[PDB]
């Protein structure tokens, strides 16, 4: 029931990995889109 | 999205896929959030650790998708950016802070039945939402597990976690805006975003006036759906602030 | 621009017709500091 995150505005050796493909998944089983749009 | 469901039709008119034009790709998860601004992370834009460096004119956004691969003539739609707007203090060096970026459509979006923007959380409305244990709904076209890819969005339910268990879980520091969620192991269940879901939404239903708000952008995490690992998710409200500045400068 | 448009978070599948979906009870039932 605590709160998991502060409710206030940000008035201004170990690295997180995003959620990101990385070995080019994104292009599986796409199927192209129309010519007009990629322009 | 791992140990997810299919998303009904319309569950999510808000979900955005953020779509490279050459190759054609899926990018990234993102949000509606008006009829030409699109919510996603800034990481999907600009991580420089693996050379990525997109834009506007690279990327398109489909909103109103089922399918992650079908083009779905008549019922998506597909924009294009005038302008992408990452956070000047997105920190991608150590821990993802500020995980956020904006992008403005050339022109507005029409609404449809699979169309339509989600809300941005006020501070009354997060202050009772944002508390441990309150679950809220990522949805994405990724992973459906760690160690493959589904044939239409995923949608999966999981509970905001303790700050503290939170911290715990991992090494890498972890700032005030970006929380955590998913089950404990003693909880059972399981369930987690995974890569090709970050940019999304994670979303909560509000029990004052049934509207959905976007109370945070899935980021990062270490692995999908490990014991005692969680996933990350940028603080939304903590950076409403900045995200008004650039849709009133700008608008 | 507050919390969005004036239209946002209502779906037309679902709350604009007074239906739910499978899965957002779970939702609202964990609302409970428990
Ligand atoms: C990203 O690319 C633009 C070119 O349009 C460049 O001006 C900018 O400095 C680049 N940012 C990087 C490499 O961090
Ligand atoms: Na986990």
């Amino acid at each position: 029931g605590e709160p998991g995150a502060p409710i206030d505005y940000d008035e201004y050796a170990e690295v997180a990995q995003p959620k990101l493909y990385q070995r080019g998944e994104g292009g599986n089983g796409m199927e192209p889109i129309p010519e007009d749009y990629l322009q | 999205i791992v140990e997810g469901s299919d998303a009904e039709i319309g569950m999510s008119p808000w979900q955005v896929m953020l779509f490279r034009k050459s190759p054609q790709e899926l990018l990234c998860g993102a949000s509606l959030i008006s009829d030409r601004w699109v919510l996603t992370a800034a990481h999907c834009l600009l991580y420089p650790p693996w050379d990525k460096n997109f834009t506007e004119n690279d990327l398109l956004v489909r909103i109103g998708k089922h399918s992650r691969t079908r083009y779905e003539r008549n019922i998506e739609k597909i924009s294009m950016l005038e302008k992408i707007y990452i956070h000047p203090r997105y920190n991608w060096r150590e821990n993802l802070d500020r995980d956020i970026a904006l992008m403005k459509l050339k022109k507005p979006v029409a609404f449809s039945d699979y169309i339509h923007p989600v809300c941005l959380p006020d501070r009354e409305t997060a202050a009772s939402l944002l508390q441990a244990g309150y679950k809220g709904r990522v949805t994405g076209w990724g992973n459906l597990k760690e160690t493959g890819q589904p044939s239409v969005l995923q949608v999966v339910n999981l509970p905001i976690v303790e700050r503290p268990v939170c911290k715990d879980s991992t090494r890498i520091r972890i700032t005030d805006n970006m929380f955590c969620a998913g089950y404990k192991p003693d909880e059972g269940k399981r369930g987690d975003a995974c890569e090709g879901d970050s940019g999304g939404p994670f979303v909560m239903k509000s029990p004052f006036n049934n509207r959905w708000y976007q109370m945070g952008i899935v980021s990062w995490g270490e692995g999908c759906d490990r014991d005692g690992k969680y996933g990350f998710y940028t603080h939304v409200f903590r950076l409403k602030k900045w995200i008004q500045k650039v849709i009133d400068q700008f608008g």
